């Protein structure tokens, strides 16, 4: 259990949760709702300390971009934009301001789409930011120092 | 290239040349019909078509702020070469 | 387009001031006509987040004029408190 | 003392301008006798001098060419005889003369700086640069009727 980095409780739609919360969390809808996530489909996805959380979340966003039906504007254009932003984030090709920019984009996607796929693509980004902002910041700093 | 109409008047790049039975030519005698020899229609033709190795390519006209607004051309049709709508430069996928 | 010393004394005496110190001809003190390229700054709204135009809108937060009386003890008031008398300039009161 | 040096450099004025003949040449042509370092010369013949000691406005100047584009300019000269590359340096819009910094070259740029073509039969006559809008019926040739 010490080697656990993060847990995705109920599939890609549900935001991830860090090990500190994973210590004591009941697996009902309401308990995970209080944990700033959702039960979803009870799809436990555990990621150890040897996991690039940025890479995994970017892969999830890529999946959502590849699965968007493209009907409404927020999912057709927004999800692809989040995919590009996360692709830059994985290599740390950004600056601290684009983290807040990504949060704002995810909020703009939320509650503005025809179906819930837009929210299911925005939630992983929100969870990743909320629980691993320092990781993104440090990766970006490493890329900045390497590109000197 | 600038060429001569049967009357003697040089045609401009816009294909403008006063008719023989047109009195307006009176203005040009003892003067010259101001025309620009450097025709943009020809000058853009011999510019080589760049073999871009990507599906889409961005053109700004060269010089950044000195050029035109940056636009993205989709190089997918193998039967034609993508041409920027601002400067006329062509692009083509490397034989697809 | 430099005057000799003998002439400078005549100009200075005829005017009563040191003209050579402050001349009306620019010789070399001017800024060089070729200058390094500038890097202009950005405004206060070049932010990548929390930059919604709803907050920064200037035209859309102008309400129609407010009517205070229409045709369809109470102390007398004034458009503004009366002006306060100007004071003499301590730098140079009387010219 | 300064009187003697002042009288002296008036002789450097005639010495610099190729002797007395050139002295009256520049005096009668450019109305000045002041000398200056030869900054450069253009293909049309105008000579381009500069003297940073002069006050701002007369630190740079031109002696125009005697002949340009089939026109005697020994006595009559104008401000349009300046080639475009050097018009920047002359008007104090830059400190880089074309000799040191030459302007970028391109095909469409002219190679013979025509002066003001007003008056001469090489004037500019405005005319419509567009074709016709309404066409005619061009009646047929057969008598028929
Ligand atoms: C009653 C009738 C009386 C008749 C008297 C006889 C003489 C009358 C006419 C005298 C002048 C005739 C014209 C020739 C000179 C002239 O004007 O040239 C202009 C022309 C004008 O040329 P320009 O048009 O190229 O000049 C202007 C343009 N820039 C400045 C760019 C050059 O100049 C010359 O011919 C140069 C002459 C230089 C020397 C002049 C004389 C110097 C000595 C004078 C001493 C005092 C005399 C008193
Ligand atoms: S949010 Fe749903 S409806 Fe809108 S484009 Fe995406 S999949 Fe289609
Ligand atoms: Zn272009």
């Amino acid at each position: 259990w010490d080697n656990l980095l993060a847990v995705i409780p109920g599939g890609s739609s549900t935001p991830l949760i860090p090990k500190s919360v994973c210590e004591t969390v009941l697996m009902d809808f309401d308990a995970l709702v209080q944990a700033q996530t959702g039960l979803g489909t009870a799809a436990v996805i555990v990621m150890d300390r040897s996991t690039d959380i940025v890479k995994a979340i970017a892969r999830l966003i890529e999946f959502y971009k590849h699965e968007s039906c493209g009907q409404c504007t927020p999912c057709r254009e927004g999800v692809d934009w989040m995919n590009k932003v996360m692709a830059r984030f994985v290599k740390g090709d950004a600056r601290p301001a684009e983290i807040d920019s990504l949060w704002e984009i995810s909020k703009q996607i939320e509650g503005h789409t025809i179906c819930a796929l837009g929210d299911g693509a925005a939630w992983p980004v929100q969870g990743l930011i909320r629980h691993f902002r320092p990781e993104l910041e440090e990766r970006m700093q490493q890329f900045a120092l390497q590109h000197q | 290239g600038v060429r001569t109409s049967p009357t003697g008047e040089k045609v401009t790049h816009t294909g403008q040349a006063y008719d023989d039975g047109d009195y307006r030519r009176v203005r040009f005698s003892d003067r010259q019909k101001e025309v620009n020899e450097n025709f943009a229609i020809d000058l853009i033709a011999e510019q080589p078509v760049s073999e871009v190795g990507s599906r889409v390519i961005s053109c700004d006209g060269g010089g950044g702020a000195l050029g035109h607004p940056r636009v993205y051309i989709n190089l997918d049709k193998e039967t034609k070469t993508g041409t920027c709508g601002y400067c006329g430069l062509q692009f083509r996928q490397p034989h697809h | 387009a430099s005057a000799t010393r003998v002439i400078q004394l005549l100009r200075n005496w005829a005017s009563g001031r040191d003209l050579q110190a402050k001349l009306q001809l620019r010789y070399q003190e001017i800024s060089k006509r070729t200058q390094p390229p500038p890097k202009l700054p950005v405004g206060p709204s070049h932010k990548l987040s929390n930059n919604y135009y709803c907050t920064r809108d200037g035209r859309r937060e102008a309400m129609p004029p407010s009517i205070v009386m229409s045709s369809q003890e109470k102390k007398a008031v004034t458009p503004a408190p009366p002006i306060k008398r100007w004071e003499l300039s301590k730098d140079q009161p009387y010219l | 003392m300064e009187l003697v040096q002042v009288l002296r450099r008036g002789l450097q004025q005639v010495s610099g301008h190729g002797g007395l003949r050139g002295y009256l040449r520049v005096l009668f042509r450019a109305n000045d006798v002041r000398v200056g370092t030869l900054v450069g010369e253009d293909k049309y013949g105008n000579k381009y001098y500069e003297d940073n000691k002069q006050f701002f406005g007369r630190h740079r100047w031109v002696i125009y060419t005697t002949e340009m584009n089939g026109r005697d300019t020994f006595w009559d000269v104008d401000g349009s005889m300046v080639p475009p590359e050097w018009h920047r340096w002359l008007h104090c819009m830059t400190d880089d003369p074309p000799t040191t910094k030459p302007p970028t070259a391109r095909k469409y740029i002219w190679t013979n700086h025509k002066f003001n073509v007003s008056g001469t039969p090489q004037q500019y006559v405005p005319y419509s640069t567009t074709r016709k809008k309404i066409q005619e019926w061009v009646p047929p040739s057969t008598p028929y009727k």
